[PDB]
């Protein structure tokens, strides 16, 4: 899935945030690993991905 | 005359008062009352706490 850059901190076990709420929620029992890079070059365009 | 009685009486009602009164120590965590930390604390370093 694609978020803003700035909700790669929301994307955490008990977080409190609007997608976190609304889009997906992480349990707090989770386990595993969590990656986020950049996609500007690919989900992001000048007239508006 | 009989203090030595009074000593047992004594020194059981006065475990128990330090027993009772030690609830209210946070042991070093951020409060003495549970729901404050679920409330006011995330939950992953909760649980730790």
């Amino acid at each position: 899935f694609v978020i803003r850059g700035d909700e790669v901190r929301q994307i955490a076990p008990g977080q409190t945030g609007n997608i976190a709420d609304y889009n997906y929620k992480l349990p707090d029992d989770f386990t595993g690993c969590v990656i986020a890079w950049n996609s500007n070059k690919l989900d992001s365009k000048v007239s508006g991905n | 005359a009989l203090g030595k009685l009074q000593d047992v009486v004594n020194h059981n009602a006065q475990a128990l008062n330090t027993l009772v009164k030690q609830l209210s120590s946070k042991f070093g965590a951020i409060s003495s009352v549970l729901n404050d930390i679920f409330s006011r604390l995330d939950p992953p370093e909760a649980e730790v706490q």
